[PDB]
């Protein structure tokens, strides 16, 4: 590697999701796609371990498929009414496969089985960049494709993908995993509006963004991939121990924090229409996934582990770490209650 | 609610943005972003081991103006698109006069309900 | 699927008594050979007769659930005959439960799946006789 | 100065704190620039 | 979301790609020119779904 | 004389502040001075108020 | 600062300030033997800069200000102790050893640092690769339980897997006789009642181990007692040297941005140290953690990041 | 201490589900609850059809 | 109220740039002045309520809660140390800025103007709570009691949010006067009963009602005082009042579906009462004394007479003061010696000889003194049940008895018939308890000279 | 009468207070359930200005001499 | 052989008293204790009870109780002066009503 | 026999159990690749032959 | 519906069920995947041969030319996998269990 090549690679992963953004037609939208993958996989990979050669390896053969999937899915649409635009389709076939392989795309339940393998050998930064793009990219195109969609579909990988993702997770310890099962709860909450208001959909994605990378960063905030290196956290700084223990809250969705206001809002324009067995199933399931966020909150926050010598001789040096955008992003992404009419900023 | 006349594209303060009274000086919600910024830069001096309400006193004044500013154009575009949903509901009201009749205001002296008696 | 819970709820609530559970084994064997494919899909039983043994287990389970269910079902509606409550289904749902239990040989499991299967029982009776809109509107 | 002979920093800048102070003078009067400028056309046009 | 860079500079990057019944090189036509022809001049101002009415 | 402690001050600024914002909010909520119908009286006796 | 990845474009390279002068020299020999003798010797002949032995207080000697703290913050080794009772009930060895490991790091984290900062070269002594053949010794004396020696060796997987070997190993062989009538010169009682079969071990160890895992890595010149000063000697045959072995003609720019990278940022370093698998003898109850942490904060160098805690300085919180 | 740590919070292990354990539960839990609820049923009906017959003694009856 | 609100975040960054040895007197000195500032509140007069603004109004029910609430803040704050005196400077902090929070979320629940912004400050009053209870627990099970209590009041307050927003797009706003004005009766459907039995079922696990009142126990002897008098006082007597604004929509199926709330409410209580007759570990038994007359609240609550709702927020007031006077002295008791048991500290009447005044006083409260709030709330709640069945006296009468009984061998258990003379560690009564107990009654006092304030808005 | 000179406010003014508020929120109740009415009779029809999809744009369709003289 | 800790022996038993017999109840720094016990004495009940029991003593009656009572007495005075019964029952005007018939 | 053990098994046990069997039963798939793909093709299958959704 | 597309679409649909069911090695799976982009490409030719769609015609060879780098990407990991270990198999990658 160089920083030049990094430069270089990054710029790609912006290019080729804003070619997935821009384009009204249906080429350019898979060119992204791919570009997409084979810019990813060299982020992965950036240590020498076969951890990440395995992890590189499974993304790579269920990325490829659901790229093969959506082509799939184009050609058949121009088997049926024949035009490149992005639009309706024509065909409940097509956009069956169409929203099959968007769901191996970003990850459904179905479809989760490569996310934590792929998220838990890989380093972090890796794992923020393809969390937030790979999110960001396909939502697009169902923000764009929406009016063709079968419910049954949408519903069925939603109501699993938040059932899966709770239940997921109260066996795990590695935190790699406890934040991608986190992932596959919220893309079920941000799958299960969107076919009824889509701005819900984007304000959840942008609200996730934030919150992932305010819990990235505090994951960088020095070396740390397990519960009792949070322990040693706790011992050598009292001030990660309480930015830790509000992002988790808001992760957890509680009403005075913001992490809330993607959840009550999209009860809200669901239960516009006649839909009360889809919201009270949905949030006891956001009662459920609140479990694992709230054990690592009585571990490494409230209650104090017994810690370890040599904490003794890094108490002599200092924090020299870099934070991207740190507080900003935090108590943005924290405070942000009272700004619920910001929801019309999204047209 | 779709775009709605994208013509005109994306444009994030656009031409009728100027046709409605923008909001001014102690403001609440600016207000709150304001304070907002504030504990912005003093959780910014809280995360390395600088001593808190000191030393970060022009990041405390860049962070504060920066929000202010960043909430104000946000609130600019808010108070469009409440505008011209407003606009937008008067307006079909005004196409379709007929889907819409006056319901029955019938007076309490000759509306009947039921009772329904607790002990 | 589909059209067969649809034959279920076209056959009526009513007697027309043990066609309804013909038609209740086939939801069963259906969710049976659901669950069935997962178990075999995802465990490599080693070997496939093994596979095999707990697929038809599975399914001999769920449809021994549906066939019970129904024929408490039948029951209810033939001896009390009130055809339009939520308790006779609550009933039906906590006899597929208890069933459940024998075949599994768990008591109090059993009595837990009396509970939970009797409530779903009753929120699905309940809610067809009042009408609520099954996964959506969808319009708004 | 009190150190085992390594300031890393601590003694200050003028560069870096200079331009941030400009920058905030800069973004504070072109909002207020701003905001007359959008008060006279709201006052041009009712 | 659908970004509109692609209106905003106003370049028909993308606009020729995009159907039959462009300008062709050679000025060929496809098979059913006129049908596209008269579907988007019948869909032309109007909102996706009296389009299917 | 006040800097011996600006601590103590706070709190009944405080209140004053959040009762003038009060008052404020009153003044913005200054509609049906008049135009009720059961305490309803004219601009009299002093200078047209009923109510500030 | 000067480094990250921009500096790293702007600035020239990492490799220009080379050679023959910036290398990794270390002489290794036994306790109270192979000692700063040879060192300094050699780093007043070849030019080339020293550091001393790692002390236990090395991290307050190093940071901070020039006065070490007490052993309440930079224990709780207390070698005198451990050269007194070995053995003990209460806990001596292993914490000790896990203290004098991260010494070990943190000083061949400055020599790699300093190496890679511009030059000039380093000598070291008594190494992390001393540290864990005194590991080994000490449980041949009996001395730990086997589970806290598979805890230092899962750490020495972690931790010493990752960075280059010295280049070379000027290696001191020094009898037991010999080191018994040193350390009679030397003459502390509490260093004086040290025992000889754990010294023999030692010995046997650190040369039927230690020596084997050169392999001709870490070129060793190996010297007897009276074989030394003789620093014409020593300077001779370090220029007969062609230093064939390791990766250090193998690395060649970009690995040495990352260890230019990566040793700075010291956290980074020892971030590895607490595995943790909670070794009885290590771990600390949560209100004795607290108030050693307060009576840490409560000493008025090391008082939240000096550079800009007051009573000392800077005259700049920006008014 | 060990008798009241066994009192309070050593009663919960060690637990087995008896069917008469289960039996004597449902006895003296529900037994009383639907007991008393048979007689506010038999006192509510005849309260509500004797007041809506009206032959009430509601002479005077305010306080309700 | 914005008046009152807006002291309350002033009085937040008091702690933090106030110095050692001068945070504590600030804080306490001027939350004692804001206890004067919200003293001036009863304007309250006639046909309305007081209301000021699209953001507030406060009825008379609202009142001698949000004044209790700002009343039990100081002598809280005066309350908690000793157990944090040898804590950090800045944990210490922390803790009493978190208490303001919680106030201020007391505060913003008490006076909300939509339901919605009642139930987005409900579940504000609940987070911080666990934050007190499991950071200074100070047993080793605050683990299992935080997470029994967030999870009962989250999955029993959660479909509540749900019915809110249906009945927001069913019959226009949530606000409470519109509401009053535009309520009509929803009849014997299925989806009715759902609904109703969504909100009174949250509200019913906030009481906490007999079916799952167990996270209350262990909420109490795993938590420290400040969180304790919080959570009983204002937490349970919250719950009831969000439970009296609601019940005024859906009037006709309640007589369809309000009976086996009744039965289980009833006889609960009497099951309660007994438990709490035998049972060791003294700071329980005031934690069943509190399921026992948040029971009988319920019932109050659900029988729907005036005479039922003014005996009810009686109750609720008188109950509010008197555990949380009997929690700081089983607090004294536990400073005596380390135990939280029944058994082990026996004697006190020759040793802290004015503390014994105390506990008679407690005893007193819980026993239905016969000019007290108490005696009112339980003796018009008696009336209006017996009222509503001419049979259901017979519980009421057991439980006044096994009330009387429980709350007197509580007294005679710790405070009567031998010293175990082998304690020998217990300092003399400090200026602080009598402090704190003055503190307590002499409002109780007064407030039972003039009840006509405590009395609901069907005064 | 010194309390209600110095503290307390006048009967009129809260009462036309809550006047005032009841208009403001009867309006905002009838401009809300006007509001669903217009969203769900608009997705009904198609005739509003909102849940218009984009369709295509004939800028590029183009009346030309064509090759082959059927088209 | 282990022990598993390095803690000391804790907690350790600290009485209060014998530092400053004349200690008011919280900790050793005993001028503050002073202040203390001055400002909650005079500043929760010479202050704040005193002059809240004034309060709720008289203020302007709830419900407008007096003026209730003696807006009973002048429509008593009213209805019993005019002949006809007090308390006329049919609050409202049944000639003014639109009964729905059957 | 009725409040603590009783309603602690009614309440928190079944549900707590539930829960800790559904994680222990769905989280320990041993991390093979045929057994996700064959994951897939039965998801495929059972939506278009069992349930559809295109019909 | 022109019966060439039918069992093309047939043998797209055999190809895949090739890429997701395996036992062995990985690369006769990337050699099925392969096998479906050409099944694609033939599909998209065919039809676009057919409409006289003359003007994008960049389709067949723009889709196989980068799924063509797609599987250059798939040979460098497999080179990889491979290079870490003795074979490619299917077992062996168990490791970072679940
Ligand atoms: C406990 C479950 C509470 C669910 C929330 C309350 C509710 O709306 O229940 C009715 C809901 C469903 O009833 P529903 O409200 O959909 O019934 C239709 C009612 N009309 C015709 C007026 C629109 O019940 C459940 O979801 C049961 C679980
Ligand atoms: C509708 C109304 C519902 C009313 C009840 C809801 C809450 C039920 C009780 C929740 C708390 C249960 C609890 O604390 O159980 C203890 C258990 C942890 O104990 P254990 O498994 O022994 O773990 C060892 C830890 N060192 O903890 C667990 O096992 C927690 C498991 C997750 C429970 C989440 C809450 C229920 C969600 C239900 C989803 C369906």
């Amino acid at each position: 590697m160089n920083p030049i090549i990094l430069i270089i690679i990054l710029m790609t992963v912006m290019l080729g999701t804003i070619i997935v953004m821009i384009s009204t037609h249906w080429l350019l939208i898979w060119i992204g796609f791919e570009m997409n993958m084979l810019a990813i996989i060299p982020i992965m990979m950036k240590k020498h371990n076969p951890r990440a050669t395995e992890a590189s390896t499974k993304y790579f053969l269920t990325q490829s498929t659901a790229s093969m999937l959506l082509m799939m899915a184009i050609i058949i649409n121009l088997m049926f009414s024949g035009q490149w635009t992005v639009m309706k389709l024509f065909n409940p076939m097509a956009s069956m496969l169409m929203t099959m392989a968007l769901a191996m795309k970003l990850g459904m339940a179905p479809f989760h089985f490569w996310v934590p393998e792929v998220t838990q050998g890989i380093p972090l930064s890796s794992g923020l960049i393809l969390l937030t793009w790979q999110k960001l990219a396909p939502m697009s195109v169902l923000y764009q494709i929406l009016p063709s969609i079968n419910l049954d579909l949408i519903l069925t990988l939603s109501i699993l993908s938040i059932t899966i993702g709770g239940w997921g997770g109260l066996n795990q310890t590695q935190l790699r995993k406890i934040m991608a099962y986190s992932s596959i709860a919220h893309m079920g909450w941000m799958t299960a509006v969107l076919l009824y208001n889509p701005t819900m959909t984007l304000l959840n994605l942008i609200i996730y963004i934030i919150m992932t990378s305010t819990m990235f960063t505090l994951f960088m905030a020095n070396s740390t991939t397990t519960t009792l290196s949070l322990s040693h956290t706790w011992n050598k700084a009292p001030i990660m121990t309480i930015l830790v223990l509000i992002t988790l809250l808001s992760m957890g969705g509680l009403p005075p924090l913001s992490g809330f206001m993607p959840k009550w809002m999209i009860i809200q324009e669901m239960t516009k229409n006649d839909s009360i067995i889809l919201p009270t199933l949905m949030a006891i399931t956001a009662l459920l996934n609140l479990y694992f966020y709230m054990r690592l909150t009585y571990s490494t926050a409230l209650t104090m582990f017994p810690s370890t010598n040599n904490m003794k001789m890094k108490w002599q040096f200092p924090t020299t770490k870099r934070m991207t955008l740190l507080p900003t992003m935090t108590v943005l992404s924290t405070m942000l209650l009272p700004l619920t009419p910001i929801l019309s900023i999204l047209e | 609610m779709t775009g709605r006349q994208a013509r005109a594209p994306l444009q994030f303060l656009p031409d009728e943005a100027r046709s409605l009274p923008p909001p001014k000086l102690t403001d609440p919600r600016l207000a709150y972003i304001g304070f907002l910024g504030y504990c912005s830069g003093l959780i910014d001096n809280a995360i390395r081991r600088r001593p808190v309400l000191s030393a970060g006193l022009h990041r405390q004044f860049l962070y504060i103006t920066s929000f202010v500013f960043v909430g104000y154009y946000l609130l600019k575009r808010q108070d469009y698109m409440y505008a011209v949903r407003d606009h937008d509901m008067f307006s079909y009201i005004k196409s379709h006069p007929e889907d819409f009749p006056e319901k029955d205001k019938k007076t309490y002296r000759e509306v009947f309900e039921e009772f329904h008696p607790v002990r | 699927a589909k059209t067969l819970l649809h034959q279920y709820w076209d056959i009526p609530e009513g007697t027309e008594c043990h066609r309804k559970t013909y038609a209740a084994t086939s939801i069963g064997g259906a969710s049976g050979l659901v669950v069935s494919a997962y178990s075999v899909a995802l465990k490599t039983p080693t070997s496939f007769l093994e596979g095999v043994a707990r697929t038809g287990r599975y399914t001999f389970t769920a449809a021994a659930i549906g066939a019970i269910f129904g024929l408490t079902s039948c029951i209810s509606a033939q001896v009390r005959e009130k055809p339009d409550d939520p308790l006779n289904y609550l009933i039906g749902g906590c006899a597929g439960g208890l069933t459940l239990g024998a075949r599994t040989r768990s008591y109090g499991i059993g009595a837990a799946a009396c509970a939970y299967m009797g409530l779903t029982a009753a929120l699905v009776k309940m809610g067809q006789l009042e009408g609520w809109k099954v996964f959506a509107e969808p319009k708004v | 100065k009190f150190y085992i002979q390594e300031p890393p920093h601590g003694s200050p800048n003028w560069l870096k704190v200079g331009l941030t102070l400009g920058t905030s003078a800069f973004l504070w009067i072109y909002l207020i620039k701003q905001h007359n400028e959008d008060v006279l056309e709201y006052k041009r046009r009712n | 979301p659908f970004f509109d860079v692609q209106k905003k500079l106003g370049v028909d990057l993308d606009h020729w790609m995009t159907i039959q019944s462009a300008e062709q090189p050679h000025r060929i036509p496809a098979r059913c020119h006129a049908f596209e022809k008269e579907w988007i001049e019948c869909a032309h101002g109007i909102g996706s779904i009296r389009a299917e009415k | 004389v006040v800097r011996d402690h600006w601590i103590h001050v706070l709190v009944p600024v405080g209140f004053v502040f959040g009762y003038y914002l009060d008052r404020k909010n009153d003044e913005k909520l200054a509609a049906f001075r008049n135009k009720s119908l059961l305490y309803k009286r004219e601009l009299k006796p002093n200078e047209e108020v009923t109510w500030k | 600062l000067q480094y990250g990845p921009l500096a790293y474009i702007l600035g020239e390279k990492t490799t220009k300030k080379m050679t023959e002068n910036s290398k990794l020299i270390t002489v290794d020999g036994n306790i109270c033997s192979g000692k700063s003798k040879l060192a300094k010797e050699v780093a007043e002949k070849l030019g080339l800069k020293h550091f001393p032995e790692a002390g236990i207080h090395y991290a307050d000697s190093t940071t901070g200000d020039g006065k070490p703290l007490p052993v309440r913050f930079s224990g709780n080794c207390s070698l005198e102790k451990f050269y007194d009772d070995p053995k003990s009930n209460d806990g001596n060895s292993y914490r000790l050893q896990a203290w004098l490991y991260a010494s070990r790091l943190l000083q061949y984290a400055d020599a790699l640092e300093h190496l890679l900062s511009t030059g000039q070269g380093v000598v070291l002594e008594r190494s992390i690769y001393s540290d864990f053949v005194f590991l080994e010794a000490m449980y041949r004396q009996g001395f730990i339980r086997k589970q806290c020696v598979d805890h230092y060796n899962q750490v020495k997987k972690v931790t010493v897997c990752e960075y280059l070997p010295p280049h070379v190993v000027i290696y001191v062989d020094v009898p037991v006789s010999e080191v018994q009538s040193r350390i009679q010169k030397k003459g502390n009682p509490h260093e004086m009642k040290i025992t000889s079969a754990y010294l023999q071990d030692i010995e046997n160890v650190y040369k039927g181990t230690f020596l084997p895992e050169m392999s001709e890595k870490c070129e060793v010149l190996q010297y007897s007692a009276w074989e030394a000063e003789d620093a014409e000697k020593v300077v001779e045959d370090i220029q007969y040297l062609k230093y064939d072995k390791g990766p250090w003609l193998d690395q060649d720019d970009r690995k040495l941005h990352n260890l230019r990278m990566l040793v700075q940022d010291k956290l980074e370093v020892l971030n590895y140290t607490s595995i943790p698998v909670f070794l009885p003898e290590v771990t600390i109850g949560a209100h004795q953690s607290d108030r050693v942490f307060q009576e840490f904060t409560e000493l008025p160098g090391r008082k939240y990041r000096a550079g800009y805690n007051e009573d000392v300085g800077d005259k700049w919180i920006w008014l | 201490i060990r008798w009241t740590c066994a009192r309070s919070a050593n009663v919960y292990p060690n637990f087995r589900p008896n069917t008469k354990t289960s039996l004597l539960g449902a006895l003296f839990g529900i037994g009383p609850l639907i007991f008393w609820y048979y007689v506010f049923k038999t006192d509510r009906d005849r309260k509500e059809k004797l007041i809506q017959e009206g032959k009430l003694d509601r002479t005077f009856n305010i306080s309700y | 109220m914005l008046k009152y609100i807006i002291p309350t975040m002033m009085l937040m960054p008091l702690t933090w740039l106030s110095k050692n040895s001068m945070i504590w007197i600030n804080t306490t000195l001027h939350s004692l002045l804001i206890s004067l500032t919200s003293l001036l509140l009863l304007n309250q007069f006639g046909d309305n309520s007081l209301n000021f603004s699209l953001t507030f109004f406060s009825d008379s029910l609202s009142t001698p809660l949000l004044i209790l609430t700002m009343w039990l803040l100081p002598l809280m704050l005066m309350a908690s140390q000793h157990h944090l005196s040898k804590e950090n400077l800045a944990r210490k902090k922390l803790f009493i800025s978190m208490l303001i929070l919680l106030q201020l979320f007391l505060i913003m629940t008490f006076t909300a103007t939509e339901l919605i912004f009642f139930y987005i400050m409900f579940e504000a009053t609940l987070v911080p709570t666990l934050i007190i209870i499991t950071r200074w627990g100070n047993q080793t099970e605050r683990l299992n009691a935080g997470l029994y209590f967030l999870f009962y009041t989250l999955a029993g307050s959660l479909p509540l949010l749900v019915a809110l927003i249906y009945i927001q797009n069913t019959m226009g706003s949530l606000n409470f006067l519109i509401l009053q004005y535009w309520v009509q009766p929803m009849p014997n459907s299925w989806s009715n009963t759902f609904m109703w039995l969504a909100c009174m079922m949250a509200f019913m696990v906030k009481m906490p009602l007999y079916g799952l009142h167990l996270w209350l126990p262990k909420a109490h002897v795993e938590a420290p005082i400040a969180g304790s008098m919080v959570l009983a006082a204002i937490l349970l007597k919250l719950g009831g009042y969000g439970m009296m604004r609601i019940t005024l929509l859906l009037n006709p199926i309640t007589d369809f579906m309000a009976y086996p709330f009744i039965m289980l409410s009833l006889w609960g209580m009497i099951m309660t009462s007994s438990i709490c007759l035998r049972q060791t570990d003294l700071k329980s038994l005031i934690a069943y004394s509190s399921v026992s007359h948040m029971a009988l609240v319920i019932v109050a609550i659900l029988i729907q007479t005036p005479w039922s709702y003014m005996g009810a927020t009686a109750l609720m007031i008188a109950h509010g003061l008197t555990s949380s006077m009997l929690f700081c002295l089983a607090n004294s008791n536990y400073e005596r010696v380390h135990s939280r048991t029944m058994i082990l500290a026996r004697g006190l009447q020759t040793l802290l000889p004015l503390m014994a005044a105390w506990w008679l006083l407690a005893s007193l409260t819980n026993l239905a003194l016969p000019p007290s709030i108490n005696l009112i709330g339980e003796l018009f709640v008696v009336m209006s049940t017996f009222s509503w069945s001419n049979i259901t006296i017979i519980l009421m009468g057991l439980n006044m008895v096994i009330t009387a009984l429980y709350s007197l061998y509580m007294l005679i258990t710790t405070q009567r018939g031998k010293h175990t003379h082998h304690i020998n560690n217990i300092l003399p009564s400090f200026t602080r308890e009598n402090a704190l107990m003055s503190l307590h009654m002499l409002p109780l006092l007064l407030l039972s000279l003039n009840p006509k304030i405590i009395l609901g808005p069907l005064y | 009468r010194w309390i209600a000179r110095t503290f307390f406010d006048a009967p009129e003014k809260n009462y036309e207070r809550t006047m005032a508020i009841l208009q403001i929120e009867s309006e905002k109740a009838e401009l809300r359930l006007k509001e669903l009415e217009v969203r769900r009779l608009m997705r009904a029809k198609g005739d509003g200005p909102w849940f218009q999809y984009p369709t295509i744009d004939k800028a590029l369709i183009d009346h030309s001499p064509k090759a082959t003289p059927d088209n | 052989p282990t022990l598993r800790w390095q803690e000391d022996p804790e907690p350790e038993d600290e009485n209060l008293y014998e530092k400053n017999p004349d200690s008011h109840g919280y900790d050793k720094d005993p001028a503050v204790d002073v202040w203390n016990m001055r400002v909650v004495f005079f500043f929760g009940f010479s202050i704040v009870l005193v002059l809240g029991s004034t309060f709720v003593a008289y203020l302007p009656d709830y419900r407008m109780q007096e003026w209730a009572r003696r807006e009973a007495e002048r429509l008593v005075k009213y209805r019993e002066a005019h002949g006809l019964p007090l308390m006329e029952s049919n609050c409202f005007d049944p000639s003014k009503i639109q009964l729905p018939e059957d | 026999l009725l409040d603590l053990i009783w309603l602690e098994t009614i309440l928190p046990k079944t549900i707590s159990l539930a829960q800790m069997k559904m994680s222990t039963t769905i989280t320990s798939q041993k991390g093979l690749i045929k057994l996700y793909f064959l994951s897939f093709l039965i998801t495929i299958l059972i939506s278009t032959t069992l349930l559809n959704f295109h019909e | 519906m022109s019966l060439v597309y039918m069992n093309i679409m047939m043998a797209f649909t055999v190809s895949l069920t090739g890429l997701l069911m395996y036992r062995s090695h990985l690369m006769s799976s990337l050699l099925c995947l392969e096998g479906m982009m050409l099944s694609l490409f033939i599909l998209a030719t065919l039809m676009i041969l057919n409409s006289h769609f003359t003007l994008a015609s960049m389709m067949p060879i723009i889709l196989l030319v980068f799924a063509a780098c797609e599987a250059a990407l798939g040979l460098s990991l497999l080179v990889m996998v491979s290079n870490t270990y003795g074979t490619d198999y299917v077992q062996n990658l168990n490791l970072l269990q679940c």
